[PDB]
C-alpha cells in the first residue's frame, strides 16, 4: 500500500500539509456558530457566483450527525463528506451500545480525532475542513457549540465563525457577543447571525442560510423569505 | 420467543406479541416487548433463538436510523423488509446464522396503506393480510381465514386479534402470559395499553 | 448455586449461596458468588465460575476506562451492554454465564440486568438464578413489595437463600448479602446456612418439618 | 529508494489547492463541451464529440453520453476510458442498491457514492485522479428530474441548466441568458443545440459532430423514458431547429 | 483418536497459617497402575517467596508453572525488580490460565506465600482460571479423602465444648508451623493407606518472612 | 553529501554515511568503561543528567542472571537491543536449557543490527553497547557497533572522552586481567579508567553506576550509595 | 526528499528534532515534585475571548495516582492519553495492583519512535507525567517524543521553559510543602505567561497518595493567586 | 491426529554408579508382522548422550533428523563445539521435550516414547523420559511400554532408590539389563531376539553395542506340557 | 430437513408451434402449514422467462441475483439477452456455489428474437443444463408431472392447445401432490406476445 509521510516537520517546527489545509479552509465560504440562552444558529455563506443552480438537490452547508446535533464547515466540499459520515455512523454506533445518544462534545470528540489521524497516517493528506458542530446533549437544556480543524484541535465557543472573512465577522462577534446576557431568545440569536454575515456576505438575498437548533431534537432550517425579513429589518435600523 | 402475531386491515397494521421470557424450567418475565420501532411508521416484532434476536432486531434498527439520517427521508415498508429479508438470506450461509424470525409492519406515507411482511429466519419473504410464526398459525388462521376482511376498521381487527388469543390461551399447552400489542398507522406507532 | 437480585425503595438487594460442587463432592462452601465490579457496580456468579469471574473483572476495567474518557459514571444499561455484546461474540464457543448486572445511578435509579451467555439481556425488578432458583423464587414473590425497608429487604433475600440451601443440594455453605444504594454498594456480612437455619427455624417457627 | 520517483498526487499547494485536480480540470477544459439541461417534462443532454473524421462509424460509436440504469445517464468530458471505469462501478452501484432495497436508486445516492470515489484519489493511495467530469441527466420519485455535475474533486453541485468540457464560460452565460423555470423539453432542446453551435471551435454544428439524449415522462403514462439519439434523429433535430 | 490429556494422580495441599503457608505434595508420579517415578518433585519455589504446584496432567503442569516463572522473571525487568505479590500473582495465573479457556491447562493449581501484611496466603485454582483465597486446600487424587479431615481438624467443624452440648462451638485457635506439619504428614499417611496414587514420598515447602523451606517424609512405596 | 540521504546508499568510495552517522550519536553520549578479569568482569558508566533538578539517565541493563550491558547512545535503541537479548537468553533457558553463551549474544545482536543497515525505509541503531557476562567458558566482555561489528575485549570504553579510559586501560592490561577472586579490586581499576575520560565534573554518589558478574555473582548494578564505597 | 527515520551528520534524528521545535511554541507548563505531592500547571492560552476556556484541556487524568499535563500539538496527546490509560488500567486487570509510574511513563515513550514509512511523523508534544506509587513514592517524569524520559523534581516545557527553569533551579528544595509548590507554579506561570494570569487562562492540579489526582477547581486556584499577590506585595 | 503404522517395542533404561545404559530390539512392527528386523532404536548425540526411541519409527527418523541437525546447528560460530559449549544431555532433551509438548499442543504428535540418557560436564548421570504427550518424568530407572510393566520391577530390585546408585557398578547394571530384554523377548510379542545397548560412563565415555542376542533361554520345560487340561 | 421440500411448490415448461409455455403453482408453505397462495415462481428478464422451484429463499435471491445480472448484461450489451446465452449464464451461476449450492430447480423459456426458435431448459440445483425439446419439470411433484407431460404433450401444439395441455399436466400434477397447489398461473410466450392466464383449481 501507499505508505508515503505525506504529513512531516520542517525545521521550524510546522507541519505544513496541515497548515495548507487550513489555506483551504481560509478559501471556504464563511460559516458562523451563536449560541443563544436556549438555542444555537448556525449561519453559512453562499457564494453567488454559482447561479442557475438547483437549491433542492443542491448539498446544504449544515447537516445533521443525529436528530440532536448538527453539522456545518468551511473548506473542501468533498472532504467533509467523508467526516460527515464517519460522524453519522459513529452517532448511531454509540445509541447501539450505549443506550443513549452522543453528546455534542463527544461527537465533536470523535470527528477531531479522525481529523488528526490524517495528519500522522502515512498515505493520506489532512482534511482541508474545519467544522463547527452544535446541539443539545440528551435530556439537557444547555447550548453545545465546538469548532475542529485540519489538526485535530477542538474547543467549546460562545460564538465562533470559519472561513473567508471569518477574521472580520470574529471581529463584529467579539464586540457584539456579551457572555452576560447571551441572546435571550431564538430571534435575537438568529438576528446576531445574520447581522454577523451581512458584515462579509454581499447581497442578503440567498446568499445566507440559517438553521435553527433547540433543545429536544428541535431542529428547522429557515427560508428565504424568514431570513430576508432580518435582512430587512437590521438594514432599516441601520438607516439612522 | 413464542407467539408473534400480525394484521393488516383497512388503515393500519396490529402486531400483537407475547410477554413471556421462559429460559427452561422458570418465567423469567411477564412484560418482554418483542418489538423495534425501525422508522417512525415502520414496526418490527421478533421471535426466535434467545440472545439473536433482540442483537438482530437492534442491528437492523441502527441501520434503518442511519439511512434515515444520511438522506432526511423514511424508506418505505417495502425498502426496509427487502433490506432485512437480504440480512437473513446472507445470515443462512454464516457462520453461525441469526435464528430470528420477524414480522414487519409499517405504514406506506406514500402509497397511504398499510403493509405486513412476514420474514423467516431463512429469508423468505411474503406479504400478507395477516401472518404469524412458529406453531402460533397452527391455532389462528383458521379464525383468520374465516372472520378477516380488507376493509375491517382497526377495532375490529382488534376483536378479530382478542378471539386468536383466546384461541391460543385455551389450546396453546405454554403460559405465554398475554400479549403486547402495537397499532401502526399514518399517525405512526402505538401501543394499546389494555388488552 | 442460588443467587438473587431484586429492586426496591431502597435500592438493590443482592443475596447469594456460597457453594460449589463438583457432581456430589462439595469442592467449597466459600466461595465469593457476588463480584465487586466497582464500588458502584456488582454482578452475581452463576454457571462457569471462571467466565462470570474473568470478564465481570475485566467488565470493571471497561468501565474505569469509560468513565476516564467520559468523565461520567457509566450507566448500568452501557455496562451491561459492554459485557453481552461481548459474550454475544463468543457464542457457541461454550461459555457459561447467568448473572446480574446491579447499580444505582441518578439518571436510571436502582437497576438490574440479567445477562446470560447466549446473548440475554434483560432488565427486571426480581431475578433468581440457578439450581436453587425455584426455591428462592417462592420466598421472594409471595412476600416482595416495593415499599420494603432495607432491613426487611435484606432478611428476605437472606431467607430466600436459605430457602434454597435447605432444599437444593448443590446451594448452601454461607449466604452473602449486599445493599446496592445509589453511592455504592454496602456489604452486609457473611451468614453460615447451618448457624443461620436452626435460628430462624426457632424466631421464625418455620421448618416445622425438621427435628431441631 | 522509491520515494525519489513519486509526484505526491494527493498534496495541498501553499495556497491549499490541491494540484492534481487542479490539472485534471484544466485536461477537461479542452474536452468536448457537455451540457445539460433540466426542463419541468425532462432533461436534455447534448455533447460535441471531438474533432472526428468522416470514417468514424458513428452509429456504434459512444464517447459522450452513457447509460447508467433506465432512469439515470450521464454526459462525459474528460478521458473516456477514465469515466468509463467509474460509470461500470456507478452501474454496480445503482444494481447492488436494487436488489438490497428492491427499489431504483435515487439520483442523488448514485452522484454522492462516484463523487466519493473521486475524493478517495486526491485524499488517499498516491495515485492521480480520474480526469473526469459527470452531468448526471436522472429522475425519481422523491425530487423527480435531477441534473447534477461532479468533477475530479469529487465535489458534486444540483443545477437548473450546466455545462462541462470545453468553453463553459461563454456556456454557461448564454445558459443563463435564455434558461426560464416554466421551459419544456422541446424549448430546452432546441437551447442546447443554439449553446453548443455559439461556443463551439468547428465551423459549423452538424450531425456527425453531435451526441444528443433526452430522458421523458414522454412514456406512455406513470414511467420514464430514456432516448439516446441516433444519427439520422440528431439530424433530424438539427433541421428543425433550424441550424442546418 | 488422540487424546491430548493423561492424568499422572498425585495429591497436593496447601494450608495458611497465621505468619506463615505450607504446601506440599506427593512425590508419586504414575500412569495408570504404573509407576512412572517415585520422586518427582510437584511442588515449585518460583522466586518472590511463592510456592506454586499445578496437579493433574503433569506437561500441562509442567508448562504452567514454566510459563509463571517466566511471567516472575519479566516483571523484574518490566517494573524496575518490584517484588510480585502473591493476590498479583494470583490474578496473573488467572490470565495464564483464561488464555486456554478452550484447550485448559488440565491441572489443579495452588500458590502459596505471605501477603503485604505478612500474614499466610493460598490460592486455588480451576482448570480455567477461576480463583480465591482460602486458608486450607487438599488438590488432587485424595482430595476426598483429606478435605473433610481438615474441616475437622483445622476449622474444627462438627466440633463443640463438652458440656454445653451443641450450643458453644470449639474456639478457633491458631495452629503453629509444627502443629499444621502434624496434620500434613497424618494427612498423607491416611490418604496413602487407602488411595492407590499416593505414596512413596512426601515434599513439603514451608514459606515464612525468613524464605522457602523445604522437609521430605518418606510414604509407603505399595 | 549526495549519499547519506538513506542507509540503503554506498557512497563512491565505499561508505556508508547514516550507519557512519548513526555511529557519530555515540560519541555525544556519556562515557561508559567495560573490563574484565579471569573470573569477574566489570561495567562502569558515568550517567549524564539533563540538569540539577533531573535524574541521572540510567546506563546500565541488565539481560539475564549472567549477562547485561551498558548503552551509549540513544537509549530507546538501546531498550529494543536489550530486550531482543532478554528474549534470546530466554528462548536459549526455556528450549535448551541452557545459559546463552556471550559469544553467540554478540553473534545476534551484529546480525540484528546488519538488517537495519541494508534495506530501504529503516534506520540503522544509533547506541553502542558494552556487554559483560559470565558462562560456560568464563568471563567475557563485548563490544557492539550498530554497524554490526562486535568485538571480544579484555577492555573497552565508548562515549565522549572514551580514548583516554582505553589508553589507561592498555596499560593496565597485564595488572587488570590477574585480578582474580576480587570484585572490589577489579571495580577499582574500573573507576580508575573511566576517570581518564572525565574534564571538568568528578564522579559523585547519584553520578556513577557500576555492575558486575562474575563465577559466583549473578549480574547485578550498583547505584546511589552502593557506589559511595569507590568514590 | 528524504527518509523521515534519517540520521543528521550530527547523528540526531531530523524528525525529531524538528518535533522538538514544535513543542517550543506550545503553551507553558510546569510540574514540581514534593514529598506531600506533586503539582501541576498550565498555560492554557485561548486564541479569543469567545472561547470558553475551561473546554482547554491541558491537564488530564491517566489514573487515579497518576496525572499528565502537555505542551505542544495537544492533538497528538490524545492517543498518548488513551495509550496511557489503557496500560494503567490493563496493568491492573493482569496484577490486582496500582501501575508504577515510571512503567507507565516508559510504556508512553515506546510509542515515540515508532514512526517511519506505524505513524507517519512524531508526536509534536511533550508530557509531564506526575505521579504515586508505595516503591518510589511521588515522581515527575518528562515524557518527549524521542523516546527518551528524565525524572524531575522540578520541569517546565513549552515557551517559557528556559525562563521557568532557570527560576525552578533557584527555588526549589527538598523541604517543599503542597501549598509552597502551588503558589511557586502560579509564580512562574505569571512570569512567563504574555498574557496576565488569572483563574481562567491558567490551571493547577495536583496529585496525593490520599485523594489522588485532582484537577483544580477555578475559584480554588482564584484564592491561590490572591494569596500568591498579597506574599509578593509582602516585600 | 494420526495413527502409528512401524512401530518399536521397549525401550529400557537405568543409572549406575559412573554413569547410564540404554537398549532397546532392532525390530520394526508393522501392526502383528515382524516387517524390519535391522532396525536401529538408539541414536547417540555426541559422545555424552544417547536417545532411545520408542513408537512410530517415521517419526523416529524424523527426530533422528532433528538431533543430527542439532550438533549441527551448535557448532556453527562455535570455537568450544567439541569442548565447553558441546551439546549436555540436559539440553538434548529439553529441546525434544519442548518438541514432544508443543506437537500434542496442535494435535498433531510425534508418537513416540523417548529416554534420553547420558552424563553431564560434571559428570553426574543424566536419565529422563518424555513422550508424544509431553510427559516428563526421571528415575533410577526408566523404561517405556512392555519395558515399563516388565523391566522396571526387575530394575528397582537393583536400584530402588536414589543411595542404590554408588552401589551399583557396570557389571551388575548391563547384568540387569540383558536379563530384562530376555524377559522382554519371552513375554512381548512385538520384541526380537536381536537388540542393541549403549553405555554411557563418565569415565570410559560412550560404549556403544550392537548385535547383541538374548541368549541362556529357559525352553527344555516346554516338553512335559501337555494339553490344557485333562490330556496326558 | 430437506431443504429442497420445505416451501413446496412446482414449474412446468413446454415447447409448441412457434411457441413456448411455461406454468407453476402459487404455493409457499412451512411443510404442512400453508403461508402463501401468491407466491409466483415464475420471473422474466426481457423476454427470457426463469421458473424456479425450491426452498423459497433462494428462489427470490436467485430471482433479484439474475435480475441485477441481466440488467448489467443489457447496459454493456445494448440488447436484451437470449435464452440460449441466460442458460449459460444461469449454469454458471449455480456451479460456482458447487459446495454450497442454492437448493432450487430453475427452468428456462423463451423465444430467441433472432431465430424465432423455441427454447426450453431445466437445471439441476448445481448447473447440469437438461436442455429437452419436448418439455421440462421441476418441484415436489416432478415425478407427477413426468407422468402427465409423457402421456399428454405431443409435438407442434398451437398456442392455444398448448395452454390447455401445459395447464391441465400442472393442475393433476399438483393434485398428487400435498406441498402443491393453491392456485396456478401459465405463460403462453409467443415472438411478440405473452398472455399470462391464473388458473382455477382445489384449494387443499
Ligand atoms: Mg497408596
Ligand atoms: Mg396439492
Ligand atoms: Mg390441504
Amino acid at each position: 500500500g501507499y505508505d508515503r509521510a505525506l504529513s512531516i516537520f520542517s525545521p521550524d517546527g510546522h507541519i505544513f500539509q496541515v497548515e495548507y489545509a487550513l489555506e483551504a479552509v481560509k478559501r471556504g465560504t464563511c460559516a458562523v456558530g451563536v449560541k443563544g440562552k436556549n438555542c444555537v444558529v448556525l449561519g453559512c455563506e453562499r457564494r453567488s457566483t454559482l447561479k442557475l443552480q438547483d437549491t433542492r438537490i443542491t448539498p446544504s452547508k449544515v447537516s445533521k450527525i443525529d436528530s440532536h446535533v448538527v453539522l456545518s464547515f468551511s473548506g473542501l466540499n468533498a472532504d467533509s463528506r467523508i467526516l460527515i459520515e464517519k460522524a453519522r455512523v459513529e452517532a448511531q454506533s454509540h445509541r447501539l451500545t450505549l443506550e443513549d445518544p452522543v453528546t455534542v462534545e463527544y461527537l465533536t470528540r470523535y470527528v477531531a480525532g479522525v481529523q488528526q489521524r490524517y495528519t500522522q497516517s502515512g498515505g493520506v493528506r489532512p482534511f482541508g475542513v474545519s467544522t463547527l458542530i452544535a446541539g443539545f446533549d440528551p435530556r439537557d437544556d444547555e447550548p453545545k457549540l465546538y469548532q475542529t480543524e485540519p489538526s485535530g484541535i477542538y474547543s467549546s465557543w460562545s460564538a465562533q465563525t470559519i472561513g473567508r472573512n471569518s477574521k472580520t465577522v470574529r471581529e463584529f462577534l467579539e464586540k457584539n457577543y456579551d457572555r452576560k446576557e447571551p441572546p435571550a431568545t431564538v430571534e435575537e440569536c438568529v438576528k446576531l447571525t445574520v447581522r454577523s454575515l451581512l458584515e462579509v456576505v454581499q447581497t442578503g438575498a440567498k446568499n445566507i442560510e440559517i438553521t435553527v437548533v433547540k433543545p429536544d431534537s428541535d431542529i428547522v432550517a429557515l427560508s428565504s423569505e424568514e431570513i430576508n425579513q432580518y435582512v430587512t429589518q437590521i438594514e432599516q435600523e441601520k438607516q439612522e | 420467543m413464542d407467539i408473534i402475531l400480525g394484521i393488516r386491515v383497512q388503515d393500519s397494521v396490529i402486531l400483537a406479541s407475547s410477554k413471556a421470557v421462559t429460559r427452561g424450567i422458570s418465567v423469567l418475565k411477564d412484560s418482554d416487548d418483542k418489538t423495534r420501532q425501525l422508522s417512525p411508521h415502520t414496526l418490527m416484532s421478533f421471535a426466535g433463538e434467545a440472545g439473536d434476536t433482540v442483537q438482530f432486531a437492534e442491528y437492523i434498527q441502527a441501520n434503518i436510523q442511519l439511512y434515515s439520517i444520511r438522506e432526511d427521508y423514511e424508506l418505505s415498508p417495502q425498502a426496509v423488509s427487502s433490506f432485512v429479508r437480504q440480512e437473513l438470506a446472507k445470515s443462512i450461509r454464516s457462520r453461525r446464522p441469526y435464528q430470528v424470525n420477524v414480522l414487519i409492519g409499517g405504514y406506506d406515507k406514500k402509497k397511504n396503506k398499510p403493509e405486513l411482511y412476514q420474514i423467516d429466519y431463512l429469508g423468505t419473504k411474503v406479504e400478507l393480510p395477516y401472518g404469524a410464526h412458529g406453531y402460533s398459525g397452527f391455532y389462528t388462521f383458521s379464525l383468520l381465514d374465516h372472520h378477516y376482511r380488507p376493509d375491517m376498521t382497526t377495532e375490529e381487527g382488534l376483536d378479530l386479534l382478542k378471539l386468536c388469543v383466546q384461541e391460543l390461551e385455551k389450546r396453546m399447552p405454554m403460559d405465554f402470559k398475554g400479549v403486547i400489542v402495537k397499532i401502526v398507522d399514518k399517525d405512526g406507532i402505538r401501543q394499546v395499553d389494555d388488552f | 448455586t442460588t443467587t438473587l437480585a431484586f429492586r426496591f425503595q431502597g435500592g438493590i438487594i443482592v443475596a447469594v449461596d456460597s457453594r460449589a460442587t463438583a457432581g456430589n463432592w462439595v469442592a467449597s462452601q466459600t466461595v465469593k458468588k457476588v463480584i465487586e465490579i466497582n464500588p458502584f457496580l456488582l454482578g452475581t456468579m452463576a454457571g462457569g465460575a471462571a467466565d462470570c469471574q474473568f470478564w465481570e473483572t475485566w467488565l470493571g476495567s471497561q468501565c474505569r476506562l469509560h468513565e476516564l474518557r467520559e468523565k461520567e459514571r457509566i450507566s448500568v444499561a452501557a455496562a451491561s451492554k459492554i459485557l453481552s455484546n461481548l459474550v454475544y461474540q463468543y457464542k457457541g464457543a461454550g461459555l457459561s454465564m447467568g448473572t446480574m448486572i446491579c447499580g444505582y445511578t441518578r439518571k436510571e435509579g436502582p437497576t438490574i440486568y440479567y445477562v446470560d451467555s447466549d446473548g440475554t439481556r434483560l432488565k427486571g425488578d426480581i431475578f433468581c438464578v440457578g439450581s436453587g432458583q425455584t426455591f428462592a423464587y417462592g420466598v421472594l414473590d409471595s412476600n416482595y413489595k416495593w415499599d420494603l425497608s432495607v432491613e426487611d429487604a435484606l432478611y428476605l433475600g437472606k431467607r430466600s437463600i436459605l430457602a434454597a440451601a435447605h432444599r437444593n443440594a448443590y446451594s448452601g455453605g454461607s449466604v452473602n448479602l449486599y445493599h446496592v444504594t445509589e453511592d455504592g454498594w454496602i456489604y452486609h456480612g457473611n451468614h453460615d446456612v447451618g448457624e443461620l437455619f436452626w435460628k430462624v427455624k426457632e424466631e421464625e417457627g418455620s421448618f416445622n418439618n425438621v427435628i431441631g | 529508494g522509491s520515494r525519489r520517483y513519486d509526484s505526491r498526487t494527493t498534496i495541498f499547494s501553499p495556497e491549499g489547492r490541491l494540484y492534481q485536480v487542479e490539472y485534471a480540470l484544466e485536461s477537461i477544459s479542452h474536452a468536448g463541451t457537455a451540457i445539460g439541461i433540466m426542463a419541468s417534462d425532462g432533461i436534455v443532454l447534448a455533447a460535441e464529440r471531438k474533432v472526428t473524421s468522416t470514417l468514424l462509424e458513428q452509429d456504434t460509436s459512444t464517447e459522450k453520453l452513457y447509460k447508467l440504469n433506465d432512469k439515470i445517464a450521464v454526459a462525459v468530458a474528460g478521458l473516456t476510458a477514465d469515466a468509463e471505469i467509474l460509470i461500470n462501478t456507478a452501474r454496480i452501484h445503482a444494481q447492488n442498491y436494487l436488489k438490497t432495497y428492491n427499489e431504483d436508486i435515487p439520483v442523488e445516492i448514485l452522484v454522492r457514492r462516484l463523487s466519493d470515489i473521486k475524493q478517495g484519489y486526491t485524499q488517499h493511495g498516491g495515485l492521480r485522479p480520474f480526469g473526469v467530469s459527470f452531468i448526471y441527466a436522472g429522475y425519481d420519485d422523491r425530487y423527480g428530474y435531477q441534473l447534477y455535475t461532479s468533477n475530479p474533486s469529487g465535489n458534486y453541485t444540483g443545477w437548473k441548466a450546466i455545462s462541462v468540457g470545453a468553453n463553459t464560460s461563454a456556456a454557461q452565460t448564454l445558459l443563463q441568458m435564455d434558461y426560464k423555470d416554466d421551459m419544456k423539453v422541446d424549448d430546452a432542446i432546441e437551447l442546447a443545440l443554439k449553446t453548443l453551435s455559439k461556443t463551439t471551435d468547428s465551423s459549423a454544428l452538424t450531425y456527425d459532430r453531435l451526441e444528443f439524449a433526452t430522458i421523458r415522462k414522454g412514456a406512455n403514462d406513470g414511467e420514464v423514458y430514456q432516448k439516446i439519439f441516433k444519427p439520422q434523429e440528431i439530424k433530424d433535430i438539427l433541421v428543425k431547429t433550424g441550424i442546418t | 483418536q488422540f487424546n491430548p490429556y493423561g492424568d499422572n494422580g498425585g495429591t497436593i495441599l496447601g494450608i495458611a497459617g497465621e505468619d506463615f503457608a505450607v504446601l506440599a505434595g506427593d512425590t508419586r508420579n504414575i500412569t495408570d497402575y504404573s509407576i512412572n517415578s517415585r520422586y518427582e518433585p510437584k511442588v515449585f519455589d518460583c522466586g518472590d517467596n511463592i510456592v506454586m504446584s499445578a496437579n493433574g496432567f503433569a506437561a500441562d503442569g509442567d508448562a504452567l508453572v514454566k510459563r509463571f516463572k517466566n511471567s516472575v522473571k519479566w516483571y523484574h525487568f518490566d517494573h524496575n525488580d518490584k517484588k510480585l505479590s502473591i493476590n498479583s500473582a494470583a490474578r496473573n495465573i488467572q490470565h495464564l490460565l483464561y488464555g486456554k479457556r478452550f484447550f485448559p491447562y488440565y491441572v489443579h493449581t495452588i500458590i502459596a506465600g505471605l501477603d503485604e501484611d505478612g500474614k499466610g496466603a493460598v490460592y486455588s485454582f480451576d482448570p480455567v482460571g477461576s480463583y480465591e483465597r482460602e486458608q486450607c486446600r487438599a488438590g488432587g487424587a485424595a482430595a476426598s479423602l483429606i478435605m473433610p479431615f481438615l474441616d475437622n481438624q483445622v476449622n474444627f467443624k462438627n466440633q463443640y465444648e463438652p458440656g454445653t452440648n451443641g450450643k458453644v462451638k470449639k474456639p478457633l485457635k491458631y495452629l503453629s508451623v509444627e502443629e499444621v506439619i502434624k496434620l500434613v504428614r497424618d494427612s498423607f499417611t491416611s490418604a496413602t493407606e487407602r488411595h492407590i496414587q499416593v505414596g512413596d514420598g512426601l515434599e513439603i515447602l514451608i514459606v515464612t518472612k525468613d524464605g522457602v523451606r523445604k522437609e521430605f517424609y518418606e510414604l509407603k512405596r505399595d | 553529501n549526495n549519499y547519506d540521504g538513506d542507509t540503503v546508499t554506498f557512497s563512491p568510495t565505499g561508505r556508508l554515511f547514516q550507519v557512519e552517522y548513526a555511529l557519530e550519536a555515540i560519541k555525544q553520549g556519556s562515557v561508559t568503561v567495560g573490563l574484565r578479569s579471569n573470573t569477574h568482569a566489570v561495567l562502569v558508566a558515568l550517567k549524564r543528567n539533563a540538569d540539577e533538578l533531573s535524574s541521572y539517565q540510567k546506563k546500565i541493563i541488565k539481560c539475564d542472571e549472567h549477562m547485561g550491558l551498558s548503552l551509549a547512545g540513544l537509549a530507546p535503541d538501546a531498550r529494543v537491543l536489550s530486550n531482543y537479548l532478554r528474549q534470546q537468553c530466554n528462548y536459549s533457558s526455556l528450549v535448551f536449557n541452557r545459559k546463552l553463551a556471550v559469544e553467540r549474544a554478540g553473534h545476534l545482536l551484529c546480525d540484528k543490527a546488519q538488517k537495519n543497515t541494508q534495506s530501504y525505509g529503516g534506520r540503522p541503531y544509533g547506541v553502542g553497547l558494552l556487554i559483560i557476562g559470565y558462562d560456560k567458558s568464563g568471563a567475557h566482555l563485548l563490544e557492539f557497533q550498530p554497524s554490526g561489528n562486535v568485538t571480544e575485549l579484555y577492555g573497552t570504553a565508548i562515549g565522549a572522552r572514551s580514548q583516554g579510559a582505553k589508553t589507561y586501560l592498555e596499560r593496565t592490561l597485564d595488572t587488570f586481567i590477574k585480578i582474580d577472586g576480587n570484585p572490589d579490586e577489579l571495580i577499582k581499576a574500573g573507576v580508575e579508567a573511566i576517570s581518564q575520560s572525565l574534564r571538568d565534573e568528578s564522579l559523585t554518589v547519584d553520578n556513577l553506576s557500576i555492575a558486575i558478574v562474575g563465577k559466583d555473582t549473578p549480574f547485578t548494578i550498583y547505584d546511589g550509595e552502593a557506589v559511595a564505597k569507590y568514590i | 526528499d528524504r527518509g523521515v527515520s534519517t540520521f543528521s551528520p550530527e547523528g540526531r534524528l531530523f524528525q525529531v528534532e524538528y518535533s522538538l521545535e514544535a513543542i517550543k511554541l506550545g503553551s507553558t507548563a510546569i510540574g514540581i515534585a514534593t514529598k506531600e505531592g506533586v503539582v501541576l500547571g498550565v498555560e492554557k492560552r485561548a486564541t479569543s475571548p469567545l472561547l470558553e476556556s475551561d473546554s482547554i484541556e491541558k491537564i488530564v487524568e491517566i489514573d487515579r495516582h497518576i496525572g499528565c499535563a502537555m505542551s505542544g500539538l495537544t492533538a497528538d496527546a490524545r492517543s498518548m492519553i488513551e495509550h496511557a490509560r489503557t496500560a494503567a488500567v490493563t496493568h491492573n486487570l493482569y496484577y490486582d495492583e496500582d501501575i508504577n509510574v515510571e512503567s507507565l511513563t516508559q510504556s508512553v515513550c515506546d510509542l515515540a519512535l515508532r514512526f517511519g514509512e506505524l505513524m507517519s511523523r512524531p508526536f509534536g508534544v511533550a508530557l509531564l507525567i506526575a505521579g504515586h506509587d508505595a516503591d518510589d513514592g511521588y515522581q515527575l517524569f518528562h515524557a518527549e517524543p524521542s523516546g527518551t524520559f528524565y525524572r524531575y523534581n522540578a520541569k517546565a516545557i513549552g515557551s517559557g521553559s528556559e525562563g521557568a527553569q532557570a527560576e525552578l533551579l533557584n527555588e526549589w528544595h527538598s523541604s517543599l510543602t503542597l501549598k509552597e509548590a502551588e503558589l511557586l507554579v502560579l509564580k512562574i506561570l505569571k512570569q512567563v505567561m504574555e498574557e496576565k494570569l488569572d483563574e481562567n487562562n491558567a490551571q493547577l492540579s495536583c496529585i496525593t497518595k490520599q485523594d489522588g489526582f485532582k484537577i483544580y477547581d477555578n475559584e480554588k486556584t482564584a484564592e491561590l493567586i490572591k494569596e500568591l499577590k498579597e506574599k509578593e506585595a509582602a516585600e | 491426529t494420526q495413527q502409528p503404522i512401524v512401530t518399536g517395542t521397549s525401550v529400557i533404561s537405568m543409572k549406575y554408579d559412573n554413569g547410564v545404559i540404554i537398549a532397546a530390539d532392532n525390530l520394526g512392527s508393522y501392526g502383528s508382522l515382524l516387517r524390519f528386523n535391522g532396525v536401529e532404536r538408539l541414536i547417540p548425540v555426541g559422545d555424552n548422550t544417547v536417545v532411545g526411541i520408542s513408537g512410530d519409527i517415521s517419526d523416529m527418523q524424523h527426530i533422528e533428523r532433528l538431533l543430527k541437525d542439532l550438533v549441527t546447528e551448535n557448532a556453527y560460530d562455535n570455537p568450544l563445539a567439541d569442548a565447553e559449549e558441546a551439546l549436555e544431555p540436559s539440553y538434548i532433551f529439553e529441546y525434544l521435550a519442548t518438541v514432544m509438548y508443543q506437537r500434542r499442543s496442535k494435535m498433531n504428535p510425534l508418537w513416540n516414547a523417548i529416554i534420553v540418557a547420558g552424563v553431564q560436564s560434571n559428570g553426574d548421570q543424566f536419565l529422563r523420559y518424555v513422550n508424544l504427550l509431553g510427559v516428563t518424568y526421571s528415575s533410577p530407572t526408566l523404561a517405556t511400554g512392555f519395558g515399563a510393566h516388565m523391566a522396571n520391577p526387575l530394575l528397582r530390585k537393583v536400584v530402588d532408590r536414589e543411595s542404590d546408585i554408588p552401589k551399583t557398578t557396570v557389571q551388575v547394571a548391563e547384568e540387569a539389563i540383558v536379563n530384562a530384554m530376555r524377559v522382554l523377548y519371552y513375554r512381548d510379542a512385538r520384541s526380537s531376539r536381536n537388540f542393541s545397548l549403549a553405555i554411557i560412563d563418565k569415565n570410559t565415555g560412550l560404549t556403544f553395542k550392537k548385535n547383541l542376542q538374548v541368549e541362556n533361554m529357559k525352553w527344555d520345560f516346554a516338553k512335559d506340557i501337555k494339553g490344557y487340561g485333562t490330556q496326558k | 430437513s430437506d431443504p429442497s421440500s420445505i416451501n413446496g411448490g412446482i414449474v412446468v415448461a413446454m415447447t409448441g408451434k412457434d411457441c413456448v409455455a411455461i406454468a407453476c403453482d402459487l404455493r409457499l408453505g412451512s411443510q404442512s402449514l400453508g403461508v402463501s397462495n401468491k407466491f409466483e415462481k415464475i420471473f422474466h428478464y426481457g423476454h427470457v422467462f426463469l421458473g424456479i422451484t425450491g426452498l423459497a429463499t433462494d428462489v427470490t435471491t436467485l430471482n433479484e441475483m439474475f435480475r441485477y445480472k441481466t440488467n448489467l448484461y443489457k447496459l454493456k450489451e445494448e440488447r436484451a439477452i437470449e435464452p440460449e446465452t441466460f442458460t449459460q449464464l444461469v449454469s454458471s451461476s449455480l456451479y460456482e456455489r458447487r459446495f454450497g449450492p442454492y437448493f432450487v430447480g430453475p427452468v428456462v423459456a423463451g423465444i430467441n428474437s433472432k431465430s424465432g426458435k423455441p427454447f426450453i431448459a431445466g437445471f439441476d440445483l448445481i448447473g447440469c443444463i437438461d436442455e429437452a425439446k419436448d418439455f421440462i419439470v421441476s418441484g415436489t411433484a416432478s415425478d407427477q408431472l413426468f407422468g402427465m407431460c409423457e402421456s399428454l404433450y405431443e409435438p407442434n401444439l398451437e398456442p392455444e392447445d398448448l395452454f390447455e395441455t401445459i395447464s391441465q399436466a400442472l393442475l393433476n400434477a399438483a393434485d398428487r401432490d400435498a406441498l402443491s397447489g393453491w392456485g396456478a398461473v401459465v405463460y403462453i410466450i409467443k415472438k411478440d406476445e405473452v398472455v399470462k392466464r391464473y388458473l382455477k383449481m382445489r384449494q387443499d
